[PDB]
């Protein structure tokens, strides 16, 4: 009920190590650490921005 | 320097090397799921409950 | 067989550079397929690289 009523705008540049599952590509599969480690964006700001 | 390096591997290596991609989720991770019943909360591991 | 490069990468699949290292590619292809995938549906295909 929180999620529910967002619209979110998200582009991410220059990763590596992408896992997709199918050749349809819709949905990544890769593990949450690597993804986790190459991530430095402070969602925090995010959360204050729209609390 | 990044390391740029082609390795071509065979499927025993490529499933024991990319278990992601064949086995889904591969860590213990926790699931609202149906259970006889009840729809609860429990943490366990994918892989051995797929294979 | 020898094959040039251009004509194996859009109409033999399986053929390309992106069959690397994980750890240092950016690009987002891991098939091989694509522009075969491409060319098997195209009645009429022309297709020119100059390098
Ligand atoms: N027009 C092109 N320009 C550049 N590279 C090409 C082109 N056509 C074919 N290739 C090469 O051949 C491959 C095309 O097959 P494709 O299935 O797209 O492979 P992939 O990029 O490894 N996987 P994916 O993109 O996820 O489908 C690419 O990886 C390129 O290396």
């Amino acid at each position: 009920r929180v999620k529910e009523c967002l619209t979110i705008v998200m582009f991410v540049r220059d990763m590596k190590n992408m896992r997709f599952d199918s050749q349809t590509k819709e949905r990544l599969t890769s593990p949450f650490g690597e993804i986790r480690s190459h991530i430095q964006l402070d969602a925090k700001k995010i959360s204050r921005a729209i609390l | 320097m990044i390391k740029n390096e082609i390795k071509i591997l065979s499927d025993i290596e490529h499933i024991k090397k990319r278990s992601g991609m064949y086995i889904g989720s591969s860590a213990n991770e926790m699931h609202e799921r149906f259970l006889f019943g009840k729809w609860e909360s429990v943490q366990y591991v994918p892989g051995l409950v797929k294979l | 067989e020898e094959i040039p490069g251009p004509v194996a990468a859009w109409t033999i699949p399986k053929a390309g550079g992106n069959f690397g290292d994980d750890k240092e590619r950016v690009t987002g292809g891991m098939n091989g397929v694509g522009s075969s995938l491409t060319n098997i549906f195209s009645v009429m295909f022309v297709g020119e690289t100059g390098d």
